[PDB]
């Protein structure tokens, strides 16, 4: 929650 | 990493981050052995005592990073897992023996200036480079102290391999052979150590015979970060070679 | 077959700020 947002595509 | 020092860009093109899908967070370090095979500490996916039994569809691998929080775009890559192979005789009950584990990426990543695989030792290289006194290099994003707190970019600290006897005497756990301990003696004047957040981290040594970097151990367990009289323990990779090549020369 | 060697170092004959330390220990 402190890191950066990764593109959904990967999730 | 404790008392280490910010790494240089492209110093560990084999460093791999074990990111957890949800909640998104760090978990363990890892090295890139092949173009479709990652190697990390076993107790990073399986450790009953803490109800830690992650499955493939629970994590994400991230190669080519240097910054710990930002999604270093164009540089890093995120490949999903296709299967987690843990050593069938990984003793998580007694002393984390044979704490090794492999991971198969669905699609093979593409190498670059910041993404390159690491060599696994053989009987020879390991037969000469694995000696007390020699120094290895640990790298990780883990805490900066046992209790700032975390680094901003992959940390790196070189450490000296410690004799077998010194390891045992510095603990109450039964030390097998699939593990050796590295670190500085209370008097050596210099410090350093792995730490919470370096699990699976790759422990390498540059071969003075062919300028090639070889991974000897795998950040496993410790007893306090940079505590005097104590040392970190890594998985003696070479030994578990037979299990590796097998898991690979099969599936 | 090409492992170990680093793109921005061994492939450009460049040493990192603290690698000699390792090498120097192999007495
Ligand atoms: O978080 C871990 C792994 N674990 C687990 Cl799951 C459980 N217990 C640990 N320590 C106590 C010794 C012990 C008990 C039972 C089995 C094996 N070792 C331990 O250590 N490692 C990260 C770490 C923190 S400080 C540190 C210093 C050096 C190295 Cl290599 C790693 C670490």
């Amino acid at each position: 929650g402190d890191f950066e947002e990764i593109p959904e595509e990967y999730l | 990493i404790v008392e280490g020092s910010d790494a240089e860009i492209g110093m560990s093109p084999w460093q791999v981050m074990l990111f957890r899908k949800s909640p998104q967070e760090l978990l363990c370090g890892a090295s890139l052995i092949s173009d479709r095979w990652v190697l990390t500490a076993a107790h990073c996916l399986l450790y009953p005592p803490w109800d830690k039994n992650f499955t493939e569809n629970d994590l994400l691998v991230r190669i080519g990073k240097h910054s710990r929080t930002r999604y270093e775009r164009n540089i890093e890559k995120i490949s999903m897992l296709e299967k987690i192979y843990i050593h069938p005789r990984y003793n998580w009950r007694e002393n984390l023996d044979r704490d090794i584990a492999l991971m198969k990426l669905k699609k093979p990543v593409a190498f670059s200036d910041y993404i390159h695989p690491v060599c696994l030792p053989d009987r020879e290289t390991a037969a000469s480079l694995l000696q007390a006194g020699y120094k290895g290099r640990v790298t990780g994003w883990g805490n900066l102290k046992e209790t700032k707190g975390q680094p901003s970019v992959l940390q790196v600290v070189n450490l000296p391999i410690v004799e077998r006897p010194v390891c045992k005497d510095s603990t109450r756990i039964r030390i097998t052979d699939n593990m050796f301990c590295a670190g500085y003696k209370p008097d050596e004047g210099k410090r350093g150590d792995a730490c919470e957040g370096d699990s699976g981290g790759p422990f390498v040594m540059k071969s003075p015979f062919n300028n090639r970097w070889y991974q000897m151990g795998i950040v496993s367990w410790g007893e306090g970060c940079d505590r005097d009289g104590k040392y970190g323990f890594y998985t003696h990779v070479f030994r578990l070679k037979k299990w590796i090549q097998k898991v690979i020369d099969q599936f | 077959a090409d492992c170990g060697l680093r793109p921005l170092f061994e492939k450009k004959s460049l040493e990192d700020k603290t690698e000699r330390e390792l090498l120097e220990s192999y007495i």
